[PDB]
RNA sequence: AAUUUAAUAUAACUAUUAAUAGAAGGUUACUAAUAAAUUAAUAAUUAAUUUUAAAACCUAAAGGUAAACCUUUAUAUUAAUAAUGUUAUGAAUAAUUAUUAAUAAUAAUAAACUAAGUGAACUGAAACAUCUAAGUAACUUAAGGAUAAGAAAUCAACAGAGAUAUUAUGAGUAUUGGUGAGAGAAAAUAAUAAAGGUCUAAUAAGUAUUAUGUGAAAAAAAUGUAAGAAAAUAGGAUAACAAAUUCUAAGACUAAAUACUAUUAAUAAGUAUAGUAAGUACCGUAAGGGAA
RNA sequence: AAGUAAUUAAUAUUAGUAAAACAAUAAGUUAUAAAUAAAUAGAAUAAUAUAUAUAUAUAAAAAAAUAUAUAUUU
RNA sequence: UAAUCUUAU
């Protein structure tokens, strides 16, 4: 038989559930494009110098 | 500190048994009462399986003289028999403890508290006995918190009728069997 | 641009995926529950009031920063001000010489 | 058409490399059998995949026992019916047979490799006592196909690096030793290696640290007894202190290169006394030894 | 039925290359400079030691020791 | 003496 969860463990679980419920940070296409452009600019600058 | 002599221990990984699968050759008679303790049961200082030793195993080392003539000695922990009060169980529980463990118990403010601390270190330095004690306490706490309603009679009412129905078809039916049938329902 | 982004080293890419640059993460230590909580800083958990260790441990953070420096993607990473680490030319310039060097 | 040469077998072991995978003995008998399906290519078929029958007794752990035997009674109850004969007053009480439903059972399981516990001595030092041999042999326990380790309270040195693990150089260098016998790193650079990072923790206290007793020949991290902190404004790291630097313990997961066994393939300036029998004959009360 | 193998060190002979060798991924080992316990020192100011370098000593020499120099570096 | 410990039921 599985051992029951103590109070602290339950509270931690609840917190984790709350965290999950919130909207997750996800890397957008736009952000990637912005990064990629900056990288390209950096490469161009390196080539120049 | 570390818990090397505890967390080194490995136990045979039991395969998860499906309801429709074939039996193992040796199935036990009486069922498992307690949960499985992650770190098994100590296979060295078996003295400590019976008590709350706080992960304090026997050392072996060297007696060394003025001549530096080395001779093997052992260093036992300061074990002590001690009947300490459980608030949850409403009884005092007598066990072997290290003096260190007794000190920790005193610091934490009770024996139940000591048992139920959620840290992994505590779990490691509970014994198998300590783990069983913890389970007993925790289960009791859960019961206190949450009584069943916050069904048996209905079952008892239906049982004789069910038996009669069975008899009318042709077969006899016993209580225990009825209980087994209508556990999940 | 997308292809260039993809061509970035693995660790850096992973970091960008799981802590993206749209969120302006805090310079200072914050609540662990916060959305803008910096993964490089030790954030305090609001209930227990204990400082959690940084989500990116210090070595990993340093590696990520070096990768960003290499590919010119520093400002998209969250700030490393209040983590005590400086890096390369900035470190060289900003540091005070030891008491032993200046005053033997 | 035959002969020869080289290679290949159900039919040798050994070493290496590569690839793949993690596996029944005995006893004597009322001898311990099998049946099928689908798919492939051209009815029987061979091959692949799947299902299915039987299978005594012994091999610690149903209960015994002087292994291959004995005793338990699943060709059992318990109940419900049906058929039969007897007792006492259509109904009742016991027995036998035949259906139906309900109730439990079968440890022969590797060895090597791994981890943990305990831990010699011969021996070396041309003696011997610290030291060595050696955390070796051995015994004991526990796990997995591998285990262990592993994403820095790590190294380094004001410049920097960035899991693990194995090897080469570094280097027999630093280091250490009755400064004898002798023991001996790390950084760094190369390979091998896999996607190698990633949260699962409400961020860790009788814990760090201290005293003391022990503790891998150098290099600690451990540990019995007892005192015992701090919040990132902090904490760990070096005799010590001041500066600086670096990392975040007391919560976790992890392929891969590796070890061992077996199989298959290939290569043998290997073996015919390292070439298949036999762990037999025989020796011993026994552990055990062991032929031709 | 008895001087064998592995990991190393020092000599010698030959062969390759040679002020370089081995290795070529870098890294390393040996050589190319002698000293000194060690240190920030190190070989003709106008030539053979009568000069120079180092260690002792010193203002700098001398003094002991070893090393370095007389078209082409060994 | 509800520190400890020994015995009997
Ligand atoms: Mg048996
Ligand atoms: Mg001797
Ligand atoms: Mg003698
Ligand atoms: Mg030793
Ligand atoms: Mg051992
Ligand atoms: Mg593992
Ligand atoms: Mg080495
Ligand atoms: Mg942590
Ligand atoms: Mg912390
Ligand atoms: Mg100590
Ligand atoms: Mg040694
Ligand atoms: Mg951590
Ligand atoms: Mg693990
Ligand atoms: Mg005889
Ligand atoms: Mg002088």
């Amino acid at each position: 038989p599985e051992m029951p969860l103590t109070e602290v463990r339950k509270s931690h679980l609840a917190e984790k559930k709350e965290l999950a419920e919130r909207e997750v940070p996800k890397l957008t296409e736009e952000d990637m494009e912005a990064i990629g452009a900056r990288v390209f600019e950096f490469l161009e600058k390196q080539k120049r110098e | 500190r570390q818990w090397r002599l505890i967390e080194t221990r490995k136990i045979a990984k039991q395969p998860n048994y499906q309801v429709g699968d074939a039996k193992p050759l040796h199935m036990p008679k009486e069922r498992k009462k307690f949960p499985d303790y992650k770190y098994g049961e100590s296979n060295i200082f078996k003295q400590s399986n019976k008590g709350l030793y706080g992960g304090s195993f026997v050392q072996f080392g060297n007696n060394i003289s003025e001549s530096k003539a080395k001779t093997r000695k052992k260093w036992l922990p300061n074990v002590v028999k001690k009947g300490l009060w459980s608030e949850t169980l409403n009884r005092k529980i007598s066990i072997k403890m290290t003096a260190k463990v007794l000190k920790t118990i005193s610091k934490e403010g009770g024996i139940d508290n000591y048992l139920t601390k959620e840290k992994s270190a505590r779990i490691k330095e509970l014994g198998p006995t300590g783990w069983k004690l913890r389970y007993r306490v925790l289960k009791r706490k859960d019961e206190i918190e949450n009584p069943p309603h916050k069904r048996r009679r209905l079952m008892s009412f239906l049982y004789p009728l069910e038996k009669l129905e069975y008899r009318s078809v042709g077969k006899d039916l016993n209580y225990k069997k009825f209980v087994e049938l209508f556990a999940d329902v | 641009y997308k292809q260039y982004f993809d061509s970035l080293p693995l660790k850096l890419k992973s970091f960008f995926q799981r802590y993206p640059p749209s969120i302006k993460y805090s310079p200072v230590s914050t609540s662990t529950k916060a959305i803008n909580a910096n993964p490089f800083l030790p954030n305090k958990h609001p209930v227990t009031q204990r400082f959690h260790d940084p989500k990116y441990s210090l070595r990993r953070m340093s590696d990520v920063y070096k990768l960003a420096l290499r590919y010119g993607v520093e400002e998209f990473l969250p700030p490393i001000e209040n983590t005590k680490k400086l890096f390369f030319e900035e470190k060289y310039n900003k540091k005070t010489l030891m008491k032993g060097v200046l005053l033997p």
